[PDB]
This record gives structure tokens, sequence and C-alpha cells, in this order.
């Protein structure tokens, strides 16, 4: 109960929609012997689906007039009612990845510039060397904010302009 | 034409910030908004298309008219 | 809260504010005729004089609303 | 010389003149995160000092936790002692991180100071007469004057043991601490407990027997 | 098979290799993690 | 200069060392123009007095005891007659708001808009120290000095009353009752967790 | 110099040997600088007058039976009614801390911030032993040796109470009713094993 909300282990239209699931599985799952692998198979979705929603009542999630798990992204309101996992933590969970995926391309081009021709090192790319990138680029935050704080990282006004 | 009042050619040009915050300021704007129509017509079309919007969103809401927000079409 | 000394008196005070103190402040066909020291003909008395009456309807106004809640 | 392993070619900005006048300096680093001089300069000062603190946070976990089950104290488990000693105690946990973060502040903002010039707090006037005794030394990280009571540093050789000495203490150490949180999460049982547990039985009790290496 | 390798670097086979790595590496995680709506611990 | 305020930083160029109240504090460079620093050494210092006036105002109530100074415009709502040493002035909030209005526009026509001034020699003297000879920086950098601590103590009234809700001495004396359990933590405010 | 407080080492050439209360004791280097030192000089003699006035008015009052040290400021707190010689004074706390902010301030400005000197010649000589001619750092150089044994007996007085709660005199007759078993040891706070 942040926004009008309430706790999915708390609502009870969400248990009404897991019980609405589970009756159109077992529905589907009475055509079949109980040896057959079409019923195993739908056995098998069951319990990936019961410990679904044990698992989102678990954390905690906030369900609402649907009984739905609705998301709360904003820090202040995750981080003192215990919903960081829902966005905080993968806001910087993603942003790791995301500029890891940047970092190791930018070194990939700046490190293939130095060459004779670096456009066909954007055809070939140079396995070797780019693995190397690739692995070394784990502590990509760490290697920026230092490259952040020379000048390095910006190139000036040698940029190309138009008509200033 | 009475003395009093301000000159719009010195309130423009006169708000210029300090440090290189915003180049020479406003300085010289007034001869390309006097003499120019499109600019005058741009800023004009830029605060009726906003306070046409203003006039959607605000009547939605607060209907002004009697026996609307109950005629649904209208 | 009087009907005749407060609105008096207000537009007393705005006409002796931009006649003694915001003299050159203000400073920085013809009809401007300086015949008061300093130029404070009747454009000048009806700039001051519709903010002395202003303000002082404003003040006869918020002390009619049953009282103030300041 | 004397590389984490023998066969690598160790980085060449691990083998520079101002990287080999280094303590720890075994060849490592895979990720190259060192390279710029100043980085390195600047994460040989987080070395320093996680590894300080993490041996001052070793030796407040194992030695009230060894001389506890052998008697003679009752301090609790590490990831207990906090719940405990705030009871034994007269302020909020608030009220008490805000003046440690005051104390500590003071001190980090200097040394923050320090690392970006050296010698920084030595001008005179900083202080009331104490400001003259915190130019350092002649290499930073390594402060001495009242930072160092018993006079170790001035004898300019044993002076690169007691540098080596200090960081592999310092970062096994490091690697102590990050073993207690592991080995608080996988089991829930005491560092001295799982070392007892490891000696009564080497060969079935170990991190093999729990869902941590699970395949 | 120098020049082999050198098409097995070119930028689409790398690209199809490397998208069978990211798709194939989540595919097996949301195997193993079903379903993951919100980070647990 | 005197002073340094983080030793081994250097000085901003566009701090002259004669000022009084200098220390090479602008991390922003926020008075690097020299009609901007300017505005800005007339601005410090007056709202280093008033602030000082401000400050003093607000314990000389709770140190005679008429409640606190935020209390002290209390009567213009939820009642009235006012006092001040305990004596009664019949004025309601709407007359002596236009007295203010009128007679301090009329100093302050007096003081700003007429040159730029900020230690005028002359009237404001009465007994006579600073002559500008040569006690005149060290005094004007005590002015700065109990006029910058009166600036942060005021700040510290209104951020202290918005947390707790108590007056100066009100929990002054609450934090020597309890050094502990008094401070801006035990508050769900100051540190929100 | 005349001495060496441990004999064999060097002496720290920053310490001039014509300083009185001087052995060459500075394992830090703390007064290496000019400035520093003499700041320090100053702030020793000043620490070591105010505790052998301090330590003086810590054993009178349990040499003439008025409780101790650390419960003379117990009429603020739990009561009131202070009394001095026996004899009362009608001073709550907040008043004389008022007095003694105002007038110790007023005798501190004029001798902190109007000089440096911490041997005034003139009026705080009455009857006159030291005229600077010959017998001044011998009567300088005791009354550094009484002041640093008094900031030690002191901080001796404070680990005291610290440790056993009880005052100077009252544990004083401890240890000579009990030699081997009223010392440091016996508390389970100096030595925390044993
Ligand atoms: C567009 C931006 C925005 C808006 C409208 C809000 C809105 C709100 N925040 Mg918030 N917040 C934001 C961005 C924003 N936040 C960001 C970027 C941070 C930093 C990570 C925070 C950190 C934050 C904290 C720490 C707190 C809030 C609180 C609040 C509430 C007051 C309100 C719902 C507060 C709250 O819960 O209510 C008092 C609270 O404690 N927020
Ligand atoms: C956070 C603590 C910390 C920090 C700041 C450093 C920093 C450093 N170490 Mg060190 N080290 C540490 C812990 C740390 N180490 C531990 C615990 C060990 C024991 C395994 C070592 C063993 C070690 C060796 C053997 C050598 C170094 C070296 C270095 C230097 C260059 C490597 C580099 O760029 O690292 C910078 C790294 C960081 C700033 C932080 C990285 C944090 C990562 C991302 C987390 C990793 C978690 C882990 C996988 C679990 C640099 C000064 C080399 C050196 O001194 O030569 C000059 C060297 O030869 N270290
Ligand atoms: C609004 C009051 C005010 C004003 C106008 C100034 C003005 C000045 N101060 Mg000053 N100062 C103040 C309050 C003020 N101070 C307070 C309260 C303190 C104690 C914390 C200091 C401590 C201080 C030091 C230590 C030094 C100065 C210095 C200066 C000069 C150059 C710095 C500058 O450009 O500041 C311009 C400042 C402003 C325009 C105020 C901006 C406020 C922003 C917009 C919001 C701040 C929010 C606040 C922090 C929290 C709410 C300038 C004359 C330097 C100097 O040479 O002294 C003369 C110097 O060394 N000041
Ligand atoms: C009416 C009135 C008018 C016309 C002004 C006009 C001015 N004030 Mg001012 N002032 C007023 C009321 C007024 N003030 C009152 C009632 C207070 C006390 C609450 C102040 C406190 C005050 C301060 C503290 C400062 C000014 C400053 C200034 C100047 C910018 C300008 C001349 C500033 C100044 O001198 O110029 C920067 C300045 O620092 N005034
Ligand atoms: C705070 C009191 C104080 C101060 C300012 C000094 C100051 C000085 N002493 Mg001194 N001393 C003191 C107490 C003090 N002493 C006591 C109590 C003893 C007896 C144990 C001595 C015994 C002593 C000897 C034997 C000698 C000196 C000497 C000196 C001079 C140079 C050493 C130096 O830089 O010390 C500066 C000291 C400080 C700034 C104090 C720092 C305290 C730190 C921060 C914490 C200490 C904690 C404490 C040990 C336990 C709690 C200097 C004038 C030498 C000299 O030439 O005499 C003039 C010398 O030979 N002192
Ligand atoms: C309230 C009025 C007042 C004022 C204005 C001063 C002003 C002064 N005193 Mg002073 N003094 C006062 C009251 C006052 N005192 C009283 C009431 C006593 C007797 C209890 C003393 C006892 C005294 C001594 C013994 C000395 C001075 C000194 C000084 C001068 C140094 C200024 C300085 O360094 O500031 C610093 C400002 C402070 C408030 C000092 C900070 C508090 C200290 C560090 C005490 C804490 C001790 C504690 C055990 C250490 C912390 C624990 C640590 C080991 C971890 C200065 C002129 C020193 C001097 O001559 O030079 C000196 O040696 N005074
Ligand atoms: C600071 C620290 C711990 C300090 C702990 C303290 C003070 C504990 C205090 C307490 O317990 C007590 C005393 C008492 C308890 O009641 C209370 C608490 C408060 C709980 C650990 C540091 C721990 C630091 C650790 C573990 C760092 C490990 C880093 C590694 C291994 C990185 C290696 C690399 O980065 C390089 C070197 C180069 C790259 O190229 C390659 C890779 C491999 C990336
Ligand atoms: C805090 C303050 C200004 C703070 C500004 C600071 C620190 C700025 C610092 C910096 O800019 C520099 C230096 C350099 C930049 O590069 C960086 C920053 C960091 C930006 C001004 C307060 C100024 C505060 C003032 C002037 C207060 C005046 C209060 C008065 C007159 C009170 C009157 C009353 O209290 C009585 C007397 C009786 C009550 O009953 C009734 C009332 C009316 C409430
Ligand atoms: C101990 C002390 C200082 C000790 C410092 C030492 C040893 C430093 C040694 C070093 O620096 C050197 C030399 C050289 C460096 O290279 C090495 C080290 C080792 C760092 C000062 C105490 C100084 C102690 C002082 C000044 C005590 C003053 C006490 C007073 C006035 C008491 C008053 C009262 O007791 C009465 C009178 C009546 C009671 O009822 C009420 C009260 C109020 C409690
Ligand atoms: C191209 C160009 C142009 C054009 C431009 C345009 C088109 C613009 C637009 C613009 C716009 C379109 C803008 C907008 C703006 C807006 C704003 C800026 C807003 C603001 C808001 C506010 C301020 C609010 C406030 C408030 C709130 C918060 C709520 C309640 C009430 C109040 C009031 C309080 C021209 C012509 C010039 C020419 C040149 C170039
Ligand atoms: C003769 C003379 C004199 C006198 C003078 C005077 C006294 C003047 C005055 C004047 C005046 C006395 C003026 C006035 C003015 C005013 C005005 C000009 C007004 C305006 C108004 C308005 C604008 C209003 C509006 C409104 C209304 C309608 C109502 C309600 C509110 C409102 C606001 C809406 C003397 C003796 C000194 C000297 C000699 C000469
Ligand atoms: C270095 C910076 C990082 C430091 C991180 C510090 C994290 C530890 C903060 C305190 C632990 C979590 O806090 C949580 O347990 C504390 C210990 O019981 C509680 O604190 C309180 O708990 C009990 C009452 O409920 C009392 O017995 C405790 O004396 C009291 O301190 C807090 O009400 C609670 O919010």
């Amino acid at each position: 109960d942040i926004a009008g909300l309430t706790p999915c282990s708390e609502s009870k239209a969400y248990a009404k929609l897991e019980k609405k699931e589970l009756k159109t599985l077992e529905k589907r799952l009475k055509q079949y012997e109980a040896d057959s692998a079409p019923a195993v198979a739908l056995k098998a979705t069951m319990e990936r689906t019961k410990a679904r929603f044990a698992n989102y009542a678990k954390a905690g999630l906030l369900c609402g007039n649907d009984g739905l798990p609705h998301l709360i992204a904003d820090p202040g309101l995750a981080l003192k009612y215990g919903h960081a996992g829902e966005v905080f933590i993968p806001t910087f969970g993603f942003l790791y990845v995301a500029g890891y995926i940047g970092y190791v391309g930018r070194q990939y081009l700046i490190a293939v510039k130095g060459e004779a021709k670096p456009t066909d090192k954007e055809i070939i790319i140079d396995v070797p060397l780019a693995t190397k990138l690739a692995w070394q680029g784990a502590g990509w935050p760490l290697a920026a904010v230092q490259e952040l704080q020379r000048g390095t990282l910006l190139e000036k006004e040698e940029n190309i302009t138009v008509s200033p | 034409n009475f003395g009093i009042g301000h000159r719009m050619q010195a309130i423009l040009e006169a708000h210029t910030p300090p440090s290189g915050s915003l180049g020479a300021g406003h300085k010289g704007l007034f001869d390309t908004v006097n003499n120019s129509l499109h600019f005058q017509l741009g800023l004009a079309l830029a605060s009726v298309g906003t306070i046409t919007s203003l006039v959607a969103q605000h009547m939605y809401s607060l209907p002004p008219y009697a026996f609307q927000a109950i005629d649904f079409t209208t | 809260l009087d009907p005749q000394i407060v609105i008096s008196g207000s537009t007393a005070a705005f006409l002796a504010i931009g006649r003694f103190v915001f003299l050159g402040y203000q400073r920085r066909s013809t009809i401007f005729a300086t015949n008061d020291p300093a130029g404070f003909n009747i454009i000048d008395v009806a700039g001051w004089g519709a903010l002395g009456h202003a303000v002082g309807f404003a003040v006869l106004a918020i002390n009619s609303l049953q009282g103030a809640n300041l | 010389r004397q590389s984490w392993l023998p066969g690598s070619q160790i980085p060449a900005h691990l083998d520079t003149p101002a990287a080999q006048a280094l303590a720890g300096n075994f060849g490592f680093d895979p990720l190259g995160l060192g390279k710029d001089p100043v980085a390195l300069r600047w994460y040989q000062q987080a070395e320093l000092i996680h590894c300080r603190t993490a041996m001052a946070g070793v030796a407040g976990i194992l030695i009230p936790g060894l001389l506890t089950k052998a008697g003679a104290l009752n301090v609790p488990e590490w990831y207990d002692a906090g719940k405990v000693a705030i009871e034994n105690s007269f302020a909020p946990w608030g009220s008490l991180l805000a003046v440690q973060l005051f104390l500590c502040g003071f001190v980090e903002a200097k040394r923050w100071q320090d690392i970006r010039k050296p010698g920084s707090q030595g001008e005179p006037g900083s202080f009331l007469g104490f400001e003259a005794s915190l130019k350092g030394t002649s290499e930073l990280g390594y402060p001495g004057g009242p930072f160092d009571p018993l006079g170790l540093s001035k004898e300019a050789d044993k002076w690169a043991d007691w540098k080596l000495k200090e960081v592999k203490n310092g970062r096994l150490a490091m690697l102590a601490f990050l073993g207690f949180v592991a080995q608080k999460y996988a089991t829930g049982a005491g560092p001295v407990d799982n070392l007892a547990a490891h000696l009564k039985d080497p060969w079935h009790v170990n991190y093999a027997t729990n869902g941590v290496s699970l395949p | 098979m120098k020049d082999f390798t050198t098409y097995l670097s070119t930028a689409p086979v790398i690209a199809t290799i490397w998208f069978t790595f990211t798709a194939g590496l989540l595919i097996e995680i949301n195997r193993y993690f079903p379903d993951p709506l919100v980070f647990s611990f | 200069k005197a002073g340094n305020w983080l030793p081994g930083s250097d000085a901003p160029a566009w701090l002259p060392d004669d000022l009084p109240g200098n220390y090479g504090f602008d991390p922003l460079s926020l008075g690097k123009e020299p009609a901007s620093l300017k505005r800005f050494t007339e601005s410090e210092v007056i709202h280093g007095r008033w602030a000082m006036l401000g400050v003093a105002g607000s314990l000389a109530v709770e140190l005679l005891g008429y409640g606190n100074w935020y209390d002290a415009p209390l009567w213009a709502v939820n009642g009235g007659k006012a006092t001040w040493f305990g004596i009664e002035v019949p004025f309601d909030l709407n007359a002596l708001l236009a007295f203010e209005f009128v007679a301090m526009a009329a100093a302050e026509g007096q003081r700003g808009d007429a040159g730029g001034v900020v230690y005028p020699g002359g009237a404001f003297d009465p007994l006579g120290f600073a002559k500008d000879s040569s006690k005149s920086g060290e005094l004007k950098l005590k002015e700065i000095k109990n006029g910058r601590l009166a600036m942060v103590a005021f700040l510290g009234f209104v951020a202290q009353h918005a947390a707790t809700g108590k007056g100066p001495i009100a929990a002054l004396g609450e934090h020597l009752a309890n050094p502990w359990g008094a401070n801006f933590a035990t508050n769900g405010i100051s540190v929100p967790f």
C-alpha cells in the first residue's frame, strides 16, 4: 500500500487470477493420459506457474485494482518501502552492461584509428584485439571517470560544423 | 509617448548574464523581432498553439458551460 | 478599516514615496513640465496615484472578508 | 620479476620505474585498470586504505573470535555484534553514525587533499601548531611523523620489506573479509566455527557441500 | 585456412555468432531461472 | 587573506587578498566578474548585518521569555494584542505593514540606489573606531566573521524549527539534557533512514 | 640539556639545549618547525601551570574532606547549594558559567592574543625570584618538572576514576591497605585478561 496499492500476497484479485489460470491449464490437462508427455508438459507448466505466483508474493510486489504486479520506479519510495529490486536495482544492473558495451565499442574504435586503413578492420573485426578489450573493459566506470577528469573523453572544437 | 514606461530596446539588450552564460545576452533581438514578421508570426503561433491546448486541457476537466460534461459528444 | 482615512492616506503615502525617496531611481509633444523641482508632472502623479489607490483598495478589501487569517 | 603467473607478459604499465618502485607489484592487472599513471597512483592509495581497514577489521573479527572460542571473552559473532553493543551504549545508530562521519570525514577529506597535492596539510597556519608534522614522506600513502610513534620509517633499507609485508598481510586480510561475508551467507555459522568444521572433517565439510558451488 | 578464419571474423558472421551467444546465454538463464520479473535473492 | 578554508588549495585569482573576510572560498567561480563580486561584497555585509540583528532578536526573546522567534507573528492570526518587552502596542497587521513598507523603502532608497557603499564614513559611526587608517580591515574582518556565524545560525534556526518545531534555547536545553538522543539524527527528517 | 630520557639516544637537532625542560624527547619529530615548537613551549607551561592548580585542587578537597574532584560538580545536577570551605555560595550553574565565560575570556584575551610570552616580566612576579640574570633557567626547569608531574598525575586521576571509580586519596589508602591486590591489574579494565 504505497499509491492506492496493496501487496499481492494480500490482494484477492491476484489470487483470483492465479486460480483463473490454473483452471484453464487443468481443463486443458483433462484431455490426456496421466503418463502422456502432453500432460507431463502441462503439469510442468503449472509448477512453473504456481511457483511464479509464489515468488511474486514472496518479493512483496504491489497489486492494485486489477490484481497485477505494479512497479514503483522512484527511489525514496522503493528504498523506503523495500522495492529497489523492481526498478532501482535493475536501473544500475542495466547501466553497468550498457556502458560496458559502449566502452568496449569505444575502445575498439579508438584503438583502430592508428592504422593503415581502419575501415577494413570494421568489416574484419580483429578478434584477438576485440576480445582483449572485451575482457579488460570490466572495470569501465573505474576507467571512464578517470578519463572524464582529464579532458580526453571529450574531443574539443575540432568537431565538424556547418555555419556557426 | 508620455515619458514613463519601459522601452523594449533596453530590456532585451540589458539582460546579458555575466561569465558568458548566454553569449552576448539578448542584445540586438529587438530589431530582429520588430523588423521580421516570421519571427512575430512564429511566436504568436507558438503562444496561441499552446493556449489552444490549454483551452482543451481545461475544458474537459473544468467544464465552464452549463450541462456540459453530461452531453458527451459535445 | 475606515472608509475615508485608509484610501486617502495610502494615496498620500504613495504620492510621497515617489516624491521624496524614489526620485532619481525613476529617472533612469511637450507635456513634461518640471514645475515641481525634479519633474513631478501629472503623468508621474497618475502613475504613483494608480499605485496609491490600488493598494489602498487592497487594504480595505482584505480588512473585510470577515477578517484576517494571515 | 616474481609474477603472479610465471609465464605471462606483465603489462607494461606495471614495469615502468614509477610502478616497479611499488609494494606488491606482482604484475597483476588483467583488466588494465591502472594504465593511466595518476589512475595507478589513485588506485594505489585505494589499495593501501582498503587493506589497512581490512587488517584492522579482520583483527576485530577473529582475534575476539579466537579469544572467545578459547574462553576469557564473551564477544559474540561479528554478524551479530552490531545488534549487541548498542544496548550496552548510549546513542541510536543514527546518532552514532553521524558523529562517526563527522570524525571520519574530517580525516578523509584531509587525506583527499594530500593525495591531490602532497604536503598540502604541511602549509603553515592550517592547524594550531600541529600542521607541521603532516607533510607525509616523499612518497604518499605513508605519512609517518605522528603516525609512526615507534619510528620504523627512518631506515631507507629494510623499508621496502615493511612496505611489502604490509601489503601482503593487507591483501590477505581483504580476502579474509570477503571470506567472512561469504562464509556467513553460505552457512550462517561463525568463521572460527567454519574453521572448526573444516578441521574436524576436511574431506566432507567445505564449500563443495553447500548450495553455492552448485553445478 | 587463415583466409577462412578471416571470413569467420567478418562483420555478419561475428554478428550471427555473438547473437547466438547472447541469445543462447539468455535462453539458458531463462530456462534455469523461470520468469524473472523482479530481482530476488 | 588570513586563511585558506581547505589547506592545500590554490587561491582563486579573482579574489584579492586585500578584501575583508577573504579566504579564497569560491568553488563555483561565482564572483569572477568584478562587477558581480563588487555587488556581492556589498550584499554579504548587509545579509550579515541584518542576520546579526536577526539572530539576536531570535535569542533575546527566549533569553527574556517571550515565546520564540517563530511565534512572535502569531498575533496577526489567531488573536491580537501584540507585545514588546511585555508592553502592549495597539497596531494591527495591516497598519504596521504599511508603516514598514513606506519607512523602510525610505531608508532603502537612501542606502541602495544612492551609491554602492557598504561602510559609509560619517554619521553611521557615532563613537568612532574605523577611521580607515590602520584598524579598519581588522574590524571589518570581525564584522564579517560574526556576521557569517549569524547567517549560519539563522539557517540553523529555520532548519531546526522545520525539523523539531522547537526554538533555539528550547532545544539547546534538550541537547544538553540528552547529548546523544536530542541531535539532528533522532528525528526522522535530517537523516531519513 | 641536563638529561637524555633514554640514555644512548641521539638528540634531535631542532631542540635547542638552552630551553628549560629539554631532554631531546620528541620521537615524533613533532616540533621540527620553529613556529610549531615556539607555540608548544608556550602551551606546555600553561598546560603545566593549570594542571598544577588542577591537581592541587583535586588533592586538597580530599585532604580537607569535601568529597573528591569528580563529585564537586554534582550540585548542578541532583540538587544544589554548592559549597566551598563548607561555606555556601548561592549561585546556580547557569550564572557562574556565564561569569566564568566573560571574565575568563577577558583574562585569556589579555594573555593569549596580546603576544606569545609565557614568562611575563613584571606584575606576575610579586616577590621576585627570576630576574632573568642567572637563576631564571633553573627555576623555569623546576616549573616544568613539577608541571609535567602534575599533568601525568591528573591523567592518573581520570584513568584511575574511569577504572575504579574512587578518588586519589580514597584509593591510595587502598594501595597501602593491600599492596598486591589494590593496583591497576586487579580491576578487569587496565589489563583485560588476567
Ligand atoms: C575494507 C574491507 C573490510 C573492512 C572491514 C571492517 C572494517 C569490519 C568491521 C567490523 O567487523 C568488525 C571489525 C566488528 C564487527 O562487529 C563490526 C564490523 C563493522 C562489521 C575489506 C576489503 C576487501 C577488499 C576486497 C575483497 C577486494 C578484492 C578485490 C579483488 C580481488 C580485485 C582484483 C582485481 O582488481 C584487481 C586487483 C586488478 C584487476 O585488473 C583484476 C581484478 C581481479 C578485478
Ligand atoms: C545563510 C545565508 C547565505 C548562505 C550562503 C552561502 C553559505 C553561500 C556559500 C557560497 O556562495 C559562496 C560563499 C561561494 C560559492 O562559490 C559557493 C557557495 C557555497 C554557493 C544567508 C542568510 C541570511 C539570513 C538573514 C539575513 C536573516 C535575517 C533574519 C531576520 C532579520 C530575522 C528577523 C526575525 O527573527 C527576528 C529578529 C524576530 C522574530 O520573532 C521575527 C523575525 C522577523 C523572523
Ligand atoms: C597529560 C597531558 C599531556 C600529555 C602529553 C604527552 C605526555 C605528550 C608527549 C609527546 O608529545 C611529546 C612530549 C613528544 C612527542 O614527540 C611524543 C609524545 C609522546 C606525543 C596534559 C594534561 C593536562 C591536564 C590539565 C591541564 C588539567 C587541568 C585540570 C584542572 C584545571 C582541574 C580542575 C578540577 O580538578 C579541580 C581543580 C577541582 C575539581 O573538583 C573540578 C575540576 C574542574 C575537574
Ligand atoms: C524555431 C524558432 C522559433 C520558434 C520557437 C517555438 C515554437 C517555441 C515554442 C516554445 C514553447 C511552446 C515553450 C513553452 C514553454 C512553457 C513553459 C516554459 C512552461 C512553464 C511552466 C511553468 C512555469 C509552470 C509553473 C507552475 C506550475 C509548476 C504548475 C502550477 C502553476 C505554476 C505557475 C506555479 C522562433 C519563432 C522563435 C524563431 C526562432 C527559432
Ligand atoms: C497642489 C500642490 C500640492 C499638492 C499636491 C497633491 C496633494 C497632489 C495629489 C495628487 C493626487 C491625490 C493624485 C491621485 C491620483 C490618483 C489616480 C490617478 C487614481 C487612479 C485610480 C485607479 C487606477 C483605480 C483603479 C481601480 C478602481 C477603479 C477602484 C477599484 C480598484 C481599482 C484599482 C480597480 C502641494 C501642497 C503638496 C504643493 C503645492 C502644489
Ligand atoms: C559505513 C556506513 C554503513 C553503515 C550501515 C549501518 C547499518 C546498520 C543500521 C542498524 C541495523 C538496521 O536497523 C534496524 O535494526 C536496529 C538494531 O536493532 C534497530 O535499532 C533499534 O532496534 C531495537 C528496537 O527495535 C533496539 O533494541 C535497538 O537498541 C535500537 O537501536 C533499528 O530500529 C532497525 O531499523
